[PDB]
């Protein structure tokens, strides 16, 4: 599994980050995607191939990866930006199969 | 949006019971795609459980579901099928269906790393299994 | 001519009419002096040689060479899509190659500050192998080629080669070749340089795939009046050997009688896309399909045009089976899978075994009372009489024509990485600046435009086939680029690489 | 017209010079196939889900002529002519013709059927000449005609085969029409012929060598190594030459080798030497293509057995005629005809022996030289082979596929491999709508007149002698 | 005399897998990598640049002759195995039940470079003068010599890749190979057997085939 801290808090305007922890398998040797879900709502896409991202997503979601961590960070954060994230990657080990994290709430406080 | 993915076949099912679900995909080449399954228990984080190649030849599934859960696509008639067989308890979640992102075809090969990125999600169906 | 006057113009272009299309390619080149106008040794001495597999021994000389074997040389993305749907078959016919505007730029560093003025008196040697007399390095799929994109500027390729070695010695028979010892034509600023080939008669390349397989070939309505031993044993007992036999038919087609057999196969280790279910050790080179030459090992690679996978297999390929190409920004070593395109011959699969398979069964005893009949498995086969095969396809990325090799017998010459084998391909052309004044020299380099033009013949589509066939098309649907295109940064990728097998024909 | 003969009764064979010209004329039937439509056919709608036997194809309402049978053409005494004083013969021209139609249209009312003339009805009738259908002719099928000239045979429905995965039908796979090729159509006073032009074969040997290949000799200034060691005991080494002669023939140098093999298991005509076990399917050689395994029948040319031996037979490496009135399934021997290779063992390895002896190892005062059986052999350059002997039951010509090479293309069951053999005949009866109701509706019609044509057909081949 | 091909009686001055330009590199990759290192579940695909330094991967366009492997045959008789093996350890083809001697058999390389003394069993014409075709290495196998490797399974988790050797190896598509060189005292014509078919009619023992000899 990847690990993510299971909250996360921000102000309006402040940059926010949130981080999963994985293994040599999943983190390290494959791309990592960004979903971000609001309850009551099937989820969509934030970030895929590490830094991408797909039209239709604003700029201020940028997401990184360096070794086995990956970090999904916010700037200009906003009331809408509070949601529940998942980090997911692809895991080569226990006969392959797509992990997602455990979730993250970012709560806009304010 | 143009790419439109609906389930039918939820419901509520006695444990032991096997169902069936099923994925309408709209909007896309869906046989140059590998669908997948995504189920969410209540209050309860993503979980991946199955996916399958654009062909159909390979199949992927989570452990906890090896062996009850089995993953099919008919390709000419654009359904990702999912029979689920000995269902339990445990199996209550909201299931969706995540379409492959990563577009392939006949001259090059399935990638599992590369392929299973799902760009567009379904609205999913709530599954029960409740005595 | 002139100083001041072109001494050709640009033609890139390709118009089709009738049965021929004429592809024109122009290029902007570059050619630097190499080795400082020496021709030196080389072998793997001076890289340590460490290997006897990799040993090697030959030399490096001054002279360039303009190379135009890949395919997309000479076919933009819509002139192949528009040869791969319509037509059965094409070959080259008629070459021509010219070079022009010549330009001297003479390098003038002084105290670290770099001028570049023109050398207006300077002069660069070209020259074609028309007898074939020195080594042929054009075959080997080498890097160096014309760009496919016609906004792009080469540099031109080394020109060296390989002779006979033991180790990193040399051998009595070992040959060395001097360039200059050619004729050559001399090119100042308004001098042009052009000659003419023609390609000789070659077996249209087929680019279609059959619609039959060639166990299927027999009308499936009718029983056929041949006979097969359906029951060697009455009933489960003692002493219950019998002879019976049964009308060969419909119900049971593998046992019918078949005049043609599928071609000849030597197997290949079959890799999983899947990580996790490859064996957990470095089979790369342990596990990989070689042939042994003068006590070295070379891998069979691509080898035999076999099928990659079996129908309804996409996670499998044979581990030196298929040709392997890199996309661009790629590095150069042990690069992800992401960055690789490894081909598919699937097409090939109704005429020719697998390559990961077996080619089939035979017996190595013969039945008695005393011990049961034995089987084993054929891991390579020859060929034999009343086979027939396909040949590896081309593609846009990959080579064209190949050099037969000069023997006294070879079999089925066509080259096994495609393409069309030749006993006179067309001929080198070797290119050099002319020193400029010995070990002490001028700093100079030259650059000018190349055009190259090709007639193919073209064999057209009879087909009968009712339904609509297979075409190579454009996906449609929105992408931050377009394939086969430039990106934001002048970049222009090939997203994939394209076979020339769409159409179908019988069996 | 009506009452008009639109051609003769030729059957006859005429030698002249180094030609034979003959003659075949027959009576045929034509049905209804399929009620006048396609049928998509698979194994599933046959059932029996074998991966081995996995067929996706068509069935079509037209028939074909088949004349490719060598009984067909020649009689027991012409086949006779033949044999016994030519080394070799080969087909050259081809003469075929369609004729004295005749319509049968079938009126039924309860139990009892009146047949009678229809004059109006037509006979659709068309060559492939451009080789655009799938060949079946080459398969050895039925339906051909018969070989004594008072019978009178009917004609077989026209099916193919395309590319399949299981029972499915992959994208790949191809449906033709033959309704959208040009034909020619006829009514009672109407006949069909054409010409055809059989491209240049070799001439089939005819001959068995009197000679072997390695006797050729005449009972050498080369060597053999004759002794590796002196004698008895320790570090007895050595390196002895002889002269090869007529002594030890076995070792002498020669210029060729036998052609290549690939072995069929053995089985005895006396059931007590066979094993006791099933193994027919299982014990048989075989080849694979795309996951499916075709039984290797009849394969390379090979002698059936070794001299002296008549009691052994190859398990699929021969063809095998079934004689007059044989059962379709499990038939005893006794019902069958099991052909035999020995005249080309000459120059032919047996069918059940190997091929010879490899060195696989290297040899040395720690190991012992070691050879292995050849089970199967490639070709070799040297090598010469006969290929298989053509019989009165046998096949003629067979189509070579389309490829991009194939190497010695004559067939494995024997004639003449031909790029463009003699082309399909393709007939069917014109459907006759019945009555059609008075109010319109866009639905085809599926109600047709019950309805079948006979009629003369006569081919004739002249043949070139050597 | 009806036309035959010239003999040659030349030597190449390359070989078969070094007509490489040793410059530039291949635009071919191959799988140089399956494992990222020791340990358990270490299973990747790398990919790198088929080019000079690593030679032996590299795409070719053709292949070596056909070869029937022939025992060795040590000059020093200490070396060779102390017992009877000239017939025992023959490369032989059968006929009619007659076992023959493969002699010479398919033109091969009678002797890797740098291996003088060694010589296959049958595989040279010995007038005594033993003959070696050291000239044919280029483009034809070592008599005796396997012709190379090929996998016997499909490799997986549980099961290793394994390969076995080629012993013989008939002729393939993209094969060459030198006919056998004809010597002073050799023979200069064979008569081709009358026979439906052959390949390459060329005798084995040297010289031109032809189907009307003198």
């Amino acid at each position: 599994v990847l690990t993510q801290p299971p909250s996360a808090s921000g102000t309006p305007g402040q940059r926010v980050t949130i981080s999963c922890s994985g293994s040599s398998s999943n983190i390290g040797s494959n791309y990592v995607y960004w979903y971000q879900q609001i309850p009551g709502t099937a989820p969509k896409l934030l970030i895929y191939s590490n830094n991408q991202r797909p039209s239709g997503v604003p700029d201020r979601f940028s997401g990184s990866k360096s070794g086995t961590s990956a970090s999904l960070a916010i700037s200009g954060l906003r009331s809408e930006d509070e949601a529940d994230y998942y980090c997911a990657a692809w895991d080569d080990s226990l006969s392959g199969n797509w992990v997602f994290g455990g979730g993250t709430k970012l709560t806009v406080l304010g | 949006s143009e790419v439109q993915l609906l389930e039918s076949g939820g419901g509520l099912v006695q444990p032991g019971k096997s169902l069936r679900l099923s994925c309408a995909a709209s909007g896309f080449s869906f046989s140059n795609y590998a669908m997948s399954w995504v189920r969410q228990a209540p209050g309860k984080g993503l979980e991946w459980v199955s996916g399958i190649s654009g062909s159909g030849g390979s199949t992927n599934y989570a452990e906890s579901v090896r062996g009850r859960f089995t993953i099919s696509r008919d390709n000419s008639k654009n359904t990702l099928y999912l029979e689920m067989n000995s269902l339990r308890v445990e199996d209550t979640a909201v299931y969706y269906c995540a379409k492959g992102m990563s577009y392939y075809d006949r001259s090059g090969y399935f990638w599992a790393k590369y392929h299973y990125g799902m760009d567009v999600w379904g609205q999913g169906i709530t599954v029960t299994v409740s005595s | 001519d002139g100083v001041g006057s072109s001494s050709g113009n640009w033609h890139c272009d390709s118009q089709w009419l009738g049965d021929r299309v004429i592809t024109t390619s122009t290029r902007t080149w570059a050619l630097p002096t190499y080795n400082n106008h020496l021709y030196k040794q080389i072998s793997n001495s001076t890289s340590g040689g460490s290997s006897n597999d990799n040993a090697y021994f030959g030399y490096s000389t001054p002279w360039g060479y303009f190379d135009f074997n890949r395919f997309h040389c000479h076919f933009s993305p819509r002139d192949w899509q528009r040869l791969i749907n319509n037509n059965w078959g094409f070959r080259p016919k008629r070459l021509n190659f010219k070079l022009f505007n010549i330009q001297v730029k003479e390098v003038t560093d002084n105290n670290g500050v770099k001028t570049i003025a023109n050398n207006l008196t300077s002069t660069v040697q070209v020259f074609t192998d028309s007898d074939y007399q020195l080594p042929y390095v054009l075959g080997s799929a080498h890097e160096g080629c014309l760009p496919p994109f016609p906004a792009d500027v080469f540099m031109i390729p080394q020109y060296g080669y390989l002779t006979l070695n033991d180790g990193s010695q040399a051998v009595g028979r070992s040959s060395f070749y001097c360039l200059e010892y050619f004729p050559s034509q001399m090119l100042r600023t308004g001098n042009n340089f052009q000659f003419s080939y023609e390609f000789e008669n070659v077996p249209f390349h087929s680019s279609y795939a059959h619609s039959q397989s060639l166990d299927r070939l027999m009308n499936p309505l009718i029983d056929q009046y041949l006979y097969y031993l359906s029951k060697t044993i009455n009933g489960s007992g003692q002493n219950q050997q019998t002879l019976k036999f049964s009308v060969a038919g419909p119900s049971n087609m593998a046992v019918q009688g078949r005049n043609y057999i599928p071609g000849p196969s030597y197997r290949q280790q079959r890799v999983s896309t899947t990580v996790t279910q490859n064996n957990n050790s470095e089979f790369a080179w342990p596990g990989a399909s070689s042939w042994a030459l003068n006590g070295r090992n070379s891998l069979m690679n691509p080898g035999p045009a076999m099928a990659s996978h079996k129908e309804g297999e996409d996670r499998f390929f044979p581990l030196s089976g298929s040709l392997i190409f890199g996309k661009q920004g790629t590095g150069r070593d042990n690069v992800d899978a992401d960055k690789v395109m490894i081909t598919n011959e699937e097409e090939i699969k109704t005429t020719n075994p697998v390559a990961t398979e077996s080619y089939g069964q035979v017996a190595t005893n013969h039945q008695s009372a005393q011990a049961q009949a034995q089987t084993g498995w054929v891991q390579n086969q020859g060929i034999l009489p009343g086979m027939v095969w396909q040949d590896r396809d081309v593609y846009l990325q990959g080579p064209i024509w190949a050099k037969i090799p000069h023997t006294d017998g070879n079999f089925h010459p066509s080259p096994l990485m495609g393409g069309f084998g030749m006993k006179h391909p067309p001929p080198q052309i070797l290119i050099k600046n002319t020193p400029v004044p010995l070990n002490s020299f001028i700093t100079q380099y030259s650059t000018g435009q190349v055009s190259v033009e090709i007639e193919w013949e073209l064999q057209k589509e009879n087909s009968k086939r009712w339904n609509p066939e297979i075409q190579y098309t454009s996906n449609y649907y929105k992408s931050n680029n377009v394939e086969f295109a430039v990106n934001t940064e002048g970049v222009y990728s090939e997203p994939r690489p394209i076979g020339t097998r769409y159409l179908t024909r019988n069996l």
